């Protein structure tokens, strides 16, 4: 047999996640790359990261605690 | 290992406006390894990053420190989480004497329970617990070194997840019960992924059981490594072109609303057959109040046959079946839906996501090695409405 039954609980929610429930980030090393500019430019991503609307986006990774801010920079 | 490096009021600019125009809510983690003699958090560049945003109306959230159970390992300096305690709230006085002083903060972004981590997330809670909106921490299941094919496929692997959770919510109900709790960053494997794997249909097993398992224990919100950059786990390559997890994703958000409920196989095995149950998401012009999202992974070699208990037994079912495109099968960069090869129309344009209708009364059909959702129309659950 390759036939499986399934119970389901359907009495009330169990749990309510965040309509951000499925959320992304973009590592902070993204940002020690020269292109980081074009890359978050491109018109395309930017379609692909709007399907995913309403969503957190988490900008962190191990470079979170070895970057600085220059407001002096180019 | 790592050494410091600068980012341009310019850098900041790039990522605003990539969220603003694409429609998320940007967090951004702030530099923790910033240290005054006594090992407390010096405030000032932040400070600095803060006047900027606050002088562009930018509507941004914020986390300090990311993995701080490494600091050691990672820059020969411990920062007990007592401390990091003291510096959250250092960080939540400069928000509240700030434009945005209702702005979140998220924290600590901790390793999962396998790195120690329990003393220092126990003793940062007490301290900082406070001043948080939400509990963040970090999971993958293997190191990208060593993972293997057989590993992605393996529902021990799976399993381990539900423990990790456990842990946490044992660590969080014993010092801020009612906090909401957060995936900060997680994916399948780190150091980066598993070549060849992490960026594969057979990534989809992890990343769909992820899913299921935080809603049901939980979780209130998961942050996938990464939408886009250098690491094999990435939803979208560096030639912009979406991966399988991407689609897995897109049909996830259309289809599962946020009420979550629950699904289990009649066997004393639920562990190749996973099963989970949401209310159908509601912004959903297909489907009406009442209706159920199930989504079923396989990891058996053969077909299974599903079957709906009473009383949706003869419920419509539209299938939303995702299957490798070939030749490379579960190492495939391609999926299609109910046999149609999933694409961008154009750099604009995402395609329709179609169902493909059963007949009422028939069996659930779910392919070996294959993850699918199915949405019960007219199932009328009141929890739903
Ligand atoms: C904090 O850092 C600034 C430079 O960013 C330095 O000039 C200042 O003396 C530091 N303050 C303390 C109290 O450690
Ligand atoms: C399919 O999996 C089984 C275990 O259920 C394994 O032992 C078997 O070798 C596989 N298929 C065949 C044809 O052997
Ligand atoms: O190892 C990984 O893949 C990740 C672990 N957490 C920190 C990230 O910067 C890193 O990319």
């Amino acid at each position: 047999q390759d036939v499986v039954d399934l119970d389901f609980f359907t009495q009330e929610p169990l749990h309510l996640v965040s309509p951000s429930f499925l959320s992304v980030t973009i590592d902070a090393n993204l940002a020690t790359d020269p292109r980081f500019l074009i890359l978050l430019g491109s018109p395309k991503l930017r379609t692909l990261a709007r399907g995913l609307s309403p969503a957190y986006l988490r900008f962190g990774g191990t470079k979170t605690d070895f970057l600085i801010f220059d407001p002096k920079k180019e | 290992k790592f050494k410091n490096s600068t980012y341009s009021r310019s850098s900041v600019d790039v990522l605003y406006t990539f969220a603003n125009c694409s429609g998320l809510d940007l967090i951004f983690g702030l530099n923790a390894l910033l240290r005054t003699a006594d090992l407390q958090w010096n405030s000032s560049n932040a400070q600095l990053l803060l006047d900027y945003c606050s002088s562009k109306g930018y509507n941004i959230s914020w986390e300090l420190g990311n993995e701080p159970n490494s600091f050691l390992k990672k820059a020969d300096i411990f920062i007990n989480g007592s401390q990091l305690g003291e510096d959250f709230i250092q960080l939540h006085k400069l928000l509240r004497k700030s434009t945005f002083k209702n702005a979140k903060l998220y924290g600590p972004d901790v390793g999962q329970p396998r790195r120690k981590t329990a003393k220092m997330l126990k003793s940062f809670l007490k301290a900082g617990g406070e001043v948080i909106d939400s509990v963040t921490w970090h999971h993958y299941y293997l190191n990208g070194r060593t993972a293997t094919r057989e590993d992605f496929l393996n529902p021990d692997v799976l399993d381990i997840f539900i423990s990790s959770v456990q842990k946490v919510f044992q660590v969080v109900e014993s010092t801020r019960p009612g906090k909401k709790v957060w995936l900060g960053e997680t994916s399948s494997a780190y150091g980066g992924g598993a070549p060849l794997l992490s960026d594969t249909f057979a990534a989809g097993f992890m990343w769909l059981d992820k899913l299921g398992l935080s809603a049901r224990m939980g979780i209130e919100v998961v942050m996938r490594q990464v939408f886009f950059g250098a690491g094999n786990y990435h939803l979208v390559d560096e030639n912009f072109d979406p991966l399988p997890d991407y689609w897995l994703s897109l049909l996830f958000k259309k289809l599962v609303g946020t009420k979550v409920l629950m699904a289990s196989v009649q066997g004393s095995k639920r562990r190749k057959l996973r099963v989970y149950l949401h209310c159908t998401n509601t912004d959903n012009p297909r489907y009406k109040e009442g209706d159920l999202t199930l989504y079923a992974i396989n990891l058996h070699n053969v077909t299974k046959y599903l079957r709906l208990p009473y009383p949706f037994s003869n419920k419509q079912v539209d299938k939303y079946l995702l299957r490798p495109l070939g030749p490379h099968g579960l190492l495939s960069k391609s999926v299609q839906l109910n046999g149609l090869t999933l694409k961008m129309v154009d750099d604009q344009t995402l395609p329709p996501l179609m169902e493909k209708p059963l007949r009422p009364g028939s069996s659930l059909g779910l392919p070996a090695f294959s993850y699918s959702f199915f949405v019960i129309r007219n199932a009328k659950v009141a929890a739903c409405i």
